[PDB]
């Protein structure tokens, strides 16, 4: 999140996107992974 | 620029085309589909001086060779019916005369052995003597750098479900025909969208798909999206919408397969782990300690 | 190689199969960081692979 | 080569005359097997939709790695005059030949063809006993007079006359011999199908007179490449000029017929090789000693191997001969260039001097890998001496014309060098000398110059 | 996972077939009637872009980043 804040206030949005798309299946795939994380977690709280 | 070999399995069965006609508003689209099949055919002899044709019909008691005739049945013949008008071109007058006459002849066959309703279609073996003829006429070589095309045209009229006793011989067929450089379009006549086993065939062979609903304008169809010559294949692009997943269903629930579970022995896919510890396919017994990993529960903390 | 009858190394093997997917942008590869238009995303972890 | 010719043939014809001749269906189909298969693959799926179909479209059925060719493919169809562009909401759409589409349409489909497929008669002969043995014998028969051998049978006058007009085959009145041109001998280089097209071209170019009409000579032509062999075909369906000129082929061998003017006539196999086509005989030996072991036994190729090798003996299987320095002068007294002879022995080698040459440069690579050489099927004696014998004929070069000099200025001089030079006719000019050349065709043009 | 037809019509379509093809199979038939040959030159157009934009473009390939 901090490279993708940084290259919207460095290239202005109009390179962003590339930066946020050349990087979003690792960010989607290490979410992923965080929310099965935290749904088994919850499931052993319960 | 080099001559090709358009080898045209079609599955002509009475129960599925009848589903068809029932579904559809028009009746005998058999004689649709055959005189759309016969002016592609034309079509493809008109490409190329030196190029060849075989046609076989895949029926509900086995597979028979429409084009070329037999030779024992060349030999025995011949009464030139006038199904098809004898002002034509000769070469394509021969093909479509022979083609129609063994129509005739299966059909009548078909009416001869309608009391017994077979449960084992034949498309798939029919596939394999295509793939022997090709390799018969590569093999052979009378005519050089012959290159070869097959193009099943089939129906499934949203009758005849998927069927995985088909499974494995279409395989062998795709990985023939890849073998061979071999490319297999699929034209599929009928309610059911998605066939998964004949669009794996066209995905992996370089063929096209194309699933149609209505029999009307199907030479339209034909002559421009399986009219891809072989020597023009990477050159043209495919319109084969709808990729297929490549995925596989289970042996024993038979949905489609997520992340599972196959035997080592032989490679049977299994959803879920099998009850007994076993096999259902090859009958292996499963280590008790193997399978408890497999059946541990993911770690973290409280 | 015909495996011997004493070997009792009958296990289940664990695998997923992967979707082609399609996409006009290219993306950063989970085994070799390189810019690759397709790929096949993992059934399991929907990371992405060339080959 | 084959579909280049016949393809820039169809281009010098008018756009009218090309509509004209898609009438037949045969016509269409015929001309329709010359196109590229890209091409082939547009008209194909562009003939069963009446609708017209737009170019961006058609742009985008080609992969990026053939674009240029159907850029080919769409200049064929901006040549042959098939596609018709129109300029609707600012696009560029395509419509087909509506002409061409039905005719095409009538020969796959079946159906209104006005026999022009012919009639089988159902009364045959033989093809290999006879058909294949008829045209084997004209055109045996012609090549033979072509090639200068004494014949005890010559053709008839119609095809002395089109060798006396075409290019090649030039002939002199005053000693009573044909004299072979280097287009003779190229003639006998390739294989015999772009030989009968190349004959039926020049016959097609001689063909202005009211006797005979050319869309007529081009649906027969194209017919006869439809016809089937081993089965007659009726003359009623012909007209005329039809007849006279089916009687024409009759006599060059592309059609048999049991009597002059009969009902009937038998196409050969000449007439099916008119399309497309589909150790040996003539196959040569050269050695370093300039021997020819041709295992020849056909007249045809001991006949054009005379023209340039020194004969000794004949066998059944090859004609022992000999490459001497007399017989190259023969040849290249002929025009025949040293080129076409080295090409003609390099396709004419033996499977054994192929081997013998696999062998060297096999040797060749595994001991100097760092360069490659092309592979020398025949030894590269015989060859330089061939050039040799090329270059000893032609150590003097003669140019006709005239000579400008005596001038007192030198500026004169040098705006008259000027001059040739623009108009393209000077080839030598010194001021030292004060000379200038110029050629026999330039020479008017200068004397206008100076005149006026 | 995720109207079975009788043998008599059967026989009546397949007759049906039979007689279909004794009178005259005329080929000519097979041509649209130049309204659904728009529909599928619209489909296969369709199909086209849509292919020929997903394999448009497939060593890493260039980036337009620094
Ligand atoms: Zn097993
Ligand atoms: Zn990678
Ligand atoms: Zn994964």
């Amino acid at each position: 999140n901090e490279l993708f804040q940084d290259v919207l206030n460095g290239d202005g949005e109009s390179m962003s996107n590339t930066c946020t798309a050349y990087l979003k299946p690792v960010l989607n795939s290490i979410t992923l992974a965080t929310h099965k994380y935290d749904e088994y977690f919850n499931e052993y709280n319960n | 620029e080099s001559p090709s070999l358009l080898t045209v399995i079609i599955e002509i069965a009475p129960k599925l085309w009848t589903t068809f006609d029932e579904e559809g508003n028009e009746k005998g689209s058999i004689i649709k589909v055959l005189e759309a099949l016969i002016v592609f055919l034309n079509a493809h002899l008109a490409f190329n001086s030196a190029n060849k044709v075989a046609v076989i019909a895949a029926y509900s008691q086995g597979i028979k060779y429409l084009y070329p005739e037999s030779t024992s049945a060349l030999k025995a013949s011949r009464s030139d019916l006038k199904i098809i008008n004898s002002d034509m071109y000769r070469r394509f007058r021969n093909v479509d005369e022979t083609l129609v006459e063994e129509i005739y002849k299966l059909f009548e066959l078909e009416k001869k052995q309608i009391e017994q309703n077979s449960q084992r279609s034949t498309l798939a073996g029919a596939m394999s003597a295509g793939l022997t003829y090709v390799n018969r006429i590569s093999k052979e070589s009378v005519t050089t750098s012959l290159k070869s095309r097959l193009l099943v045209l089939t129906c499934g009229s949203g009758s005849s479900k998927d069927e995985i006793f088909q499974y494995i011989p279409i395989m062998n067929c795709i990985f023939s025909a890849t073998k061979m450089k071999c490319p297999i379009d699929v034209v599929k006549i009928g309610g059911s969208k998605e066939s998964t086993f004949l669009q794996q065939t066209t995905d992996a062979t370089n063929g096209v798909y194309l699933h149609v609903e209505s029999t009307e304008g199907l030479i339209q169809y034909l002559a421009t999206a399986m009219f891809i010559d072989p020597s023009l294949r990477p050159i043209i692009v495919k319109p084969n919408h709808g990729s297929v997943d490549f995925r596989t269903s289970c042996y024993l629930t038979g949905r489609v397969v997520a992340v599972g579970f196959i035997c080592s022995v032989c490679l049977c896919v299994l959803s879920i782990i099998p009850p007994g510890n076993k096999c259902p396919a090859c009958d292996s017994q499963f280590d008790e300690h193997v399978i408890a990993k497999l059946k541990r529960k993911p770690v973290v903390p409280r | 190689l015909p495996v011997n009858k004493i070997n009792k190394g009958f296990t289940l093997v664990k695998m997923g199969f992967p979707t082609r997917i399609f996409e006009d942008t290219p993306t950063f590869c989970s085994c070799h960081s390189k810019l690759v238009y397709g790929g096949y995303f993992c059934p399991n972890c929907h990371s992405k692979v060339c080959s | 080569s084959l579909k280049h010719s016949v393809t820039q043939y169809l281009e010098e014809i008018p756009q009218q005359v090309q509509n004209r001749l898609y009438t037949s269906p045969a016509t269409c189909l015929a001309i329709y097997r010359i196109l590229p298969p890209l091409a082939k693959f547009f008209i194909m799926a562009m003939v069963f939709n009446e609708n017209e179909v737009p170019l961006l479209d058609l742009d985008k059925w080609v992969n990026s790695n053939g674009k240029l060719q159907f850029q080919n493919a769409i200049k064929s169809m901006k040549s042959l005059h098939l596609l018709i562009p129109n300029k609707s909401s600012g696009t560029l759409m395509i419509n087909l030949n509506p002409t061409f589409k039905i005719s095409l349409r009538n020969a796959l489909t079946g159906g209104e063809v006005q026999n022009s497929f012919g009639v089988v008669v159902e009364e045959n002969v033989v093809s290999l006993d006879l058909l294949d043995e008829y045209s084997a014998n004209k055109w045996e028969t012609i090549l033979h007079f072509m090639v200068g051998t004494p014949l005890a049978k010559i053709p008839s006058e119609k095809v002395l006359n089109l060798l006396k007009h075409s290019k090649l085959m030039e002939e002199v009145n005053s000693t009573g011999e044909f004299k072979i041109t280097n287009e003779g001998f190229q003639f006998l280089l390739q294989e015999i199908n772009s030989q009968l097209w190349t004959l039926l071209l020049q016959y097609l170019k001689m063909i202005e007179t009211s006797k005979m009409d050319l869309v007529d000579v081009l649906h027969f032509i194209f017919m006869l490449g439809a016809l089937e062999v081993g089965k007659a075909y009726k003359i009623d369906a012909l007209s005329e000029t039809q007849r006279i000129m089916l009687q024409d082929m009759r006599d060059y061998g592309l059609v048999f017929q049991k009597h002059s003017n009969d009902s009937i006539f038998y196409p050969t196999k000449l007439a099916l090789m008119l399309t497309s086509d589909t150790i040996p005989d003539g196959s040569l030996i050269v050695e370093t000693n300039f021997k020819i072991y041709s295992y020849s036994n056909s007249p045809l190729q001991i006949a054009v191997l005379s023209l340039f090798v020194h004969l000794k003996a004949r066998f059944v299987n090859m004609v022992l001969g000999q490459i001497t320095r007399e017989s190259i002068r023969r040849a290249l007294t002929n025009g025949i260039t040293a080129d076409q002879i080295i090409a003609y022995l390099e396709t004419h080698a033996h499977p054994q001097m192929r081997r013998l040459a696999e062998e060297k440069l096999e040797k060749k690579l595994e001991l100097d890998p760092n360069c490659k050489e092309p592979l020398q099927v025949l030894p590269p004696t015989v060859v330089d001496q061939i050039r040799l014998w090329q270059l000893e004929l032609d150590r003097v070069i003669t140019y006709e014309g005239s000579l400008y000099s005596d001038f007192e200025t030198s500026q004169e001089y040098n705006l008259l060098s000027k001059y040739a030079q623009d108009i393209g006719v000077l080839l030598w000019k010194d001021d030292k000398k004060k000379k200038f050349f110029i050629s026999k065709e330039g020479n008017s043009q200068v004397l206008d110059f100076a005149k006026r | 996972t995720t109207l079975k037809v009788s043998n008599q019509q059967m026989l009546q379509q397949l007759s049906l077939v039979m007689d279909n093809l004794i009178n005259k199979l005329d080929l000519n038939q097979v041509v649209p009637n130049n309204e659904v040959s728009n529909k599928i030159n619209k489909r296969v157009i369709t199909a086209i872009k849509i292919n020929a934009k997903q394999a448009k473009h497939n060593l890493e390939v260039k980036s337009t980043l620094p």
